[PDB]
């Protein structure tokens, strides 16, 4: 990450939803990064477990996503990913990304909406 | 690749399974289901000296279902020791487990940890956890649900079995991840799986994260 | 494919065997688990053991062959007294004849320890079933056999071992009394023979695997043998002489050497005395000339971890610790030990600066021993003069947080008798080490944090004069440093450490009131900081300088115009405004400390009052708001509002206890009106949305409110006075407001701080409101036993809660209980039971307390028709789910209180404090006492519930568990010996007599 | 005496201020 320049960096927990299981799990707690890189200029979420730094998140900022509310959380966004490469080939998932407040959420949402209309260009 | 194998041991509900599926995928999970016998996962750390990979045998705590018991220690290059802080015959276990283990594994690293200090209601106190001592292992007190020094077992064991006490964790370079190119076709199929995602409440919400 | 092995039709495929164990140990992914899943069948197969000498014999894999014994050593320790003797002769022999067989091949023995190790174990486990009433010539030929062949020796040495281990130290659990005392006196009995063969290996020092073998096997034999073999014998100069100069030895030999230090002695023999000094002299110059000398930078070593270096030094530090902890006074006396005591000493000062917490702990246990000596026992301290002064370094370069409690606590304790040893030198490096801060030379973040927790640690020592000199000098100096650093993040830390040392000298607080002052409206200046934790730091400094200065708030100091207390109270809200809610409460904690103090009534109302008028404006407010539209209140603002009112109320009425009453007064009426709308609130939400509602913010927030109004009420009546006033003011209201709500709602919907809330309110006042107990009970039992009765998970905080409640209200209220229909009362005898078989601890406990508290109730009752009837229908039931608990191996955990319940039960009926026959008409003769009675159910119950046991058994079982009934510790031993022997078939019933 | 007066005077000047 020696060619890329922080944007967003915020604390938070990432969750993955398992479909089959009918339940939320989750994926890490870590600092969770916006990366833009200096050659394609395109805007990623990188996130890294504490302790052990292992890869829990790794997609772009697609323009297409969108972040919706969860039922149970005023400080959380859910949103589809169609191609995360933290755990080997890219894989399609349905995260949620839980943060310390309400407002750490909304500077997210802000911050991931700069993003997209980074990644438009 | 180096390859070690890794035999977890200690009483039923003591949370073995727990701290090796935080490992593995990163999740906590709140249901109690008794190991059967052994489960195998391969856990992979990446270190200053390579990436390491424990064999993780995780070995049933009850007895009716500890199907081959000490057959499971057999070439084992490594141990932990698991006891809950809220159960005193936990601890009071953990010569039994310790017993059965050195007999089959006479010299091998071994980590005693002493899992649920997240729990308030403490039963075990740390003045009293003194096993370790003339036995040479390793002691840490451990949360699989805080996270509280779950890596610290690994660590160790590392530092022992690749034989460099400097080992430490790294980050490992971040590939540049594809672009979407999103299809139409799965579009009412994601518009379903994501509903369903919203309106089922995440875990754990009065956590600090 | 491999399921071949599972079908015991056919002769057993040794080669199918061993591709099986093979594709488990080597392999891996789906295949290894279908192996694991036909190996488990396999062995758990009852006839699996009548196919082992085929797998000893044919098999070359030494996996298969390991199974092989393991399914050998479940039928010797399980089903051995059921077979045919002749069966029992054959896998003695083939068992011993597989032994020899590979100590006789150097490259078997050499390449298989696994497998030999393991014949060994099961060689042992038939000793343990056949020694030595049916073996005598065991030990005798054992030792003839070890002459033959070295690796015979090395192997028989690694068998007594085990012998010892199964006997002396793994006996207590896994045997019953009588036979570990059989087992024990055999081994006594024949341990002349094997010590002599011991010392003989031991002084020819044939081979280093087999003198580390016999170490191994004396370090065993040290935890019982007697002290005569270690002190009439030559033994004592070859463990610290010859075996401490090889690395291969030394390792074991400091262990042997370690328990040797733990050897029951005759404390006034002067010539053991002179053997005790002088195997301490001989290691000690070992370690100087073989391993390192007294200078050696041991933290180094440790840190390098070459080969075996971390245990050796990990067991030189227990040498040490155990042996000057009992021996040191042996050494202080004489001139010409005075050089012995020291290197010692000054071994353990270099093992102290090693990086390893758990060593550190076990250092610094012996320091305490140590320092604690020096404090009280006289001439003793000069001696230590150099040890301790390194020790004061040592102890305050490795100073850790107060949260790290247990370690605090133990490092607070030594530097404290080192500060009364040496006030000066203390001071002195103390000072220094802050100097090293000032210059540089030692800054760090961590560094200065680890001195001033030090500096803070050791309060209270100093004589008031000297602790007013070095305050002052330690407070400008880190009010320098603070001036010279630059940054926020420099100028914090030191900042937090100015407020932690300060903080932990109450004493100069209190005589200098300018400075507390000055102290107090700088914590309020840094309650305006935004930087990451200084809010939490000014806040939490606040109320620890509060508890223990408290009263100089309180009063008026000679230059002021007020009471302090009246000053923080006008600028409450401007001192406060910045702070999150949380830290908000803390402040208004601190107060309500400070008012507490005040015991003028008049005074401490108008202070509380004066306190509260922000809560009680913005509450106030909030009620005619929501009282005029119930809509306003579903807002999520004035949720968040009402619930920081009312935490604002907790944080108070928690420092004030019964002073809190006025303020209580003042709000209850309304809040409980506010509970009962925010209750319709989250039924409706749960109508309208669904179960899910219970998970949105919105009435988590409402519930937040029900559960800080159930906190508000449960600590004022937890420490309230006036008993009268809870009674006739508070419950009736409380009562009407909660109860209702509780049963009415759907299981996810009820707030099991009620049932907390109602445990309080019996416990203080149960005694006063008999029929609102009944209310209680009529309100909560069955819809709460009716969420927690179907398996042992779901509600975990109301399953918990509720045996807190039936706990309390079968200690105050039993009348309750009685006035319950005979159906409901059933339920409650379900209910306690249901508790038994619980593995979460809180419930079990309280599950046998109940049982054991309701037995007396009903004993207590006399001889009357209700206590009569109890019996008739409920004293059987509490005997068999008491026995069940404590034979399904499942609830161990709770086996003292079982034990007392079962004894309880069983006494009651050999004191005839039982009225009525416990039988039906006509299903015994007419006379039959319960005595007899009990005697025949019991024998029937176990019968059918083991009915592997013989009647022998289970009749001698019963007639020692009976007789032994008014002794506790006894019983408890017959209850084990029963558990060991229901685990086998074929348990000696005389066992039973041990006691 | 003035000793704990000069304490008075430099604990007020006490400063967490970037720089
Ligand atoms: N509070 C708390 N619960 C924990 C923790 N770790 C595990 N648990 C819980 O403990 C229970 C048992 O965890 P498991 O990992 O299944 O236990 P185990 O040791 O594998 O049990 P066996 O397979 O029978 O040996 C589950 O309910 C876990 O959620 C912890 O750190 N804190
Ligand atoms: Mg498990
Ligand atoms: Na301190």
């Amino acid at each position: 990450e020696e060619d890329e320049e922080v944007l967003y960096k915020v604390r938070a927990k990432l969750f993955r939803f398992d479909a089959d299981a009918k339940e939320w799990k989750e994926r890490g707690t870590g600092d969770c990064k916006f990366l833009k890189n200096k050659k394609t200029n395109k805007v990623r979420i990188l996130m890294r477990r504490d302790k052990t730094l292992k890869i829990c998140a790794n997609h772009i900022i697609a323009p297409e996503y969108t972040l919706k509310p969860n039922v149970g959380s005023d400080r959380s966004w859910v949103y589809a990913c169609t191609a995360d490469i933290a755990e080997g080939e890219a894989e399609a998932f349905t995260f949620a990304i839980r943060f310390g407040s309400k407002e750490n959420a909304d500077k997210f949402k802000e911050e991931f909406e700069k993003a997209q209309e980074i990644n438009k260009k | 690749q180096v390859q070690f194998k890794l035999v977890l041991v200690g009483d039923g509900g003591t949370g073995k399974t727990t701290f090796v599926k935080r490992h593995l995928t990163g999740e906590f999970e709140k249901k109690y289901v008794a190991t059967l016998g052994v489960e195998v996962h391969p856990l992979v750390f990446h270190t200053n000296r390579g990436p390491i990979k424990f064999n993780v045998w995780d070995t049933a705590g009850q007895e009716k279902f500890g199907g081959l018991r000490d057959g499971y220690y057999i070439q084992a290059q490594c141990a932990i020791i698991m006891f809950d802080v809220t159960s005193r015959v936990t601890y009071k276990n953990v010569p039994n487990w310790h017993r059965d283990l050195v007999r089959v594994c006479e010299n091998i690293p071994i980590v005693l940890c002493g899992n649920k200090v997240d729990i308030k209601d403490r039963k075990v106190k740390a003045k009293s956890i003194v096993f370790h001592r003339k036995k040479n292992l390793q002691y840490y007190d451990i949360s699989a649900k805080s996270n509280y020094n779950f890596e610290k077992p690994f660590l160790w064991l590392a530092r022992k079995l690749i034989g460099d006490p400097n080992l430490e964790f790294v980050a490992m370079p971040a590939l540049a991840p594809p672009e979407v190119v999103m299809d139409p076709a799965l579009a009412a199929q994601y518009e379903h799986d994501l509903e369903v995602a919203q309106t089922t409440a995440l875990p754990d919400e009065d956590d600090d994260l | 494919s491999m399921e071949g092995i599972l079908d015991f039709s056919n002769d057993l495929d040794i080669a199918l065997l061993d591709q099986v164990v093979s594709t488990f140990y080597q392999g891996s992914g789906v295949q290894q688990k279908q192996a694991q899943e036909i190996l488990t069948k396999f062995q758990d197969n009852p006839d699996a053991w009548q196919k082992a000498d085929q797998i000893l014999q044919f098999s070359t894999n030494p996996q298969s062959k390991f199974i092989a014994l393991s399914i050998l050593d479940k039928l010797i320790t399980r089903k051995w007294k059921l077979l045919p003797n002749d069966h029992r002769i054959g896998i003695r022999n083939f068992v011993v004849g597989m032994i020899i067989s590979m100590c006789q091949d150097d490259e078997v023995f050499k390449t298989q320890k696994n497998l030999i190790n393991k014949s060994d174990l099961t060689l042992v486990q038939i000793l343990k079933q056949e020694w030595p009433q049916n073996w005598p010539e065991f030990i005798p030929e054992l030792i003839g056999s070890s002459s033959s062949s070295v690796n015979v020796c090395e192997n028989n040495m690694i068998v007594l071992k085990l012998l010892s281990e199964e006997v002396f130290d793994f006996s207590a659990e896994q045997m019953t009394q009588a036979k570990a005392l059989h087992l024990k006196n055999s081994m006594s009995k024949e341990f002349e023979q094997i010590f002599k063969l011991c010392f003989q290996v031991l002084e020819q020092g044939s081979s280093s695997s087999l003198i580390v073998a016999t170490l191994e096997s004396l370090l065993r034999y040290l935890h019982w043998i007697p002290y005569r073999y270690i002190y009439e014998t030559n033994i004592l100069e070859l463990l610290s002489t010859k075996f401490m100069t090889s690395p291969d030895t030394r390792a074991i030999t400091l262990k042997c050497l370690t328990e040797v230090s733990n050897l029951k002695i005759p404390q006034d023999n002067d010539l053991i005395k002179r053997q005790t000094v002088l195997f301490f002299q001989n290691t000690l110059q070992q370690i100087a000339t073989s391993v390192m000398p007294v200078t050696a930078d041991l933290k180094a070593t440790y840190a390098n971890a070459n080969g075996n270096d971390q245990s050796f030094l990990q067991d030189l530090a227990m040498f040490l610790t155990t042996y000057l902890a009992r021996n040191r006074a042996l050494l202080e006396s004489d001139e010409s030990l005075r050089e012995l005591l020291l290197n010692a000493h000054q071994y353990l000062i270099q093992l102290s600066k090693i990086e390893e917490r758990e060593l550190f702990k076990t250092t610094l246990d012996y320091w305490h021993n140590l320092v604690a000596d020096l404090f009280y026992e006289p001439l003793k301290k000069h001696i230590y003069e150099e040890i301790c002064s390194q020790l004061r370094l040592v102890i305050i370069e490795n100073m850790v947080r107060p949260e790290e409690i247990q370690l605090y606590k133990s490092e607070r304790e030594v530097l404290v008798y080192l500060t009364h040893l040496n006030v000066i030198d203390t001071e002195e490096i103390m000072i220094s080490k802050l100097a090293r801060q000032i210059d540089g030379s030692e800054w760090s973040w961590h560094n200065i944090n680890t001195l001033s927790w030090a500096i803070g640690s050791i309060s209270g020592t100093m004589s008031e004069d000297t602790e007013k000199r070095f305050v002052v000098t330690v407070i400008k100096d880190l009010l320098g440093l603070c001036e010279q650093k630059r940054g926020k993040d420099n100028k914090a830390v030191v900042a937090s450490d100015i407020m932690y040392v300060v903080g932990q000298y109450p004493r100069f607080l209190k005589a200098h009131w300018n400075f507390l002052r000055t102290v107090i409206l700088k914590l309020f200046e840094f309650m305006h900081e935004t930087h990451e934790g200084v809010q939490d730091m000014a806040c939490d400094t606040f109320i620890k300088i509060v508890q223990k200065c408290k009263y100089h708030f309180v009063i008026q100091q000679p230059r002021e115009s007020e009471p302090f207390i009246q000053t923080i109270i006008r600028d409450i809200q401007k001192t406060t405004a910045d702070l999150q809610p949380q830290q908000v409460h803390t402040f208004y904690k601190a107060c309500g400390i400070i008012i507490s103090e005040e015991r003028s009534v008049a005074e401490r109302n108008r202070l509380l009052s004066d306190l509260m008028q922000l809560p009680n404006m913005a509450w106030d407010t909030i009620v005619e708001q929501s009282t005029a539209n119930p809509t306003l209140l579903l807002d999520s603002e004035t949720v968040k509002i009402i619930a920081n009112i009312i935490k604002t109320n907790v944080a108070v009425c928690t420092s004030m206890g019964a002073d809190f009453y006025p303020q209580l007064g003042h709000i209850y009426y309304n809040m409980l009106q506010l509970y009962r709308a925010v209750s319709s609130m989250i039924s409706a939400q749960v109508a309208a949305e669904g179960l899910i509602a219970t998970k949105t913010p919105k009435v988590r927030g409402l519930r937040t409110i029900k559960k800080e109004i159930l906190k508000l009420v449960e600590t004022y009546i937890s420490k309230a006075r006036n008993l009268d006033d809870v009674v006739k003011v508070l419950v009736e209201p409380l009562l009407n407001a909660v109860l209702e709500d509780y049963m009415n709602n759907v299981p996810d919907a009820r707030d099991a701080e009620v049932l907390n809330c109602m445990t309080t309110v019996v416990e203080k006042v149960g005694h006063m409101i008999p029929q609102g107990v009944i209310l209680i009970l009529q309100s909560v039992f069955e819809c709460t036993l009716d969420m927690i009765n179907k398996d042992f998970t779901e509600y975990p905080e109301h399953r918990v809660e509720f045996y807190k409640l039936l706990k309390v209200i079968n200690e105050k209220s039993f009348a309750a209980f009685l006035e319950l229909p005979p159906a409901a009362f059933k339920l409650f005898v379900d209910a306690i039971c249901w508790a038994f078989k619980h593995n979460n601890r809180d419930v079990e406990v309280n599950g046998l307390q109940i049982a054991l508290d309701l037995v007396k109730n009903i004993e207590r009752m006399g001889n009357v028709p209700f206590a009569n009837e109890f019996h008739k229908n409920y004293f059987f039931i509490f005997v068999s789910e008491t026995f069940f608990v404590l034979t399904d191996s499942d609830h161990k955990s709770g086996f003292s209180k079982q034990a007392l319940l079962l004894m309880k039960l069983i006494s009651l009926v050999y004191d005839n404090k039982i009225s009525v026959p416990l039988y039906q008409e006509a299903e015994v003769p007419q006379g039959t006492s319960n005595q007899v009675y009990l005697s025949q159910y019991l024998a029937n119950m176990l019968s059918n519930a083991f009915p592997h046991l013989t009647s022998e058994q289970i009749a001698s079982f019963l007639s020692a568990l009976t007789k032994q009934c008014k002794d506790l510790v006894v019983f408890k031993g017959t209850l084990r010996d029963f558990l060991v022997q229901i685990k086998e078939v074929g348990g000696d019933p005389t066992d039973y007599l041990f006691a | 005496d003035g000793y704990i007066e000069e304490l008075i005077r430099m604990f007020g000047k006490l400063s967490i201020h970037d720089d």
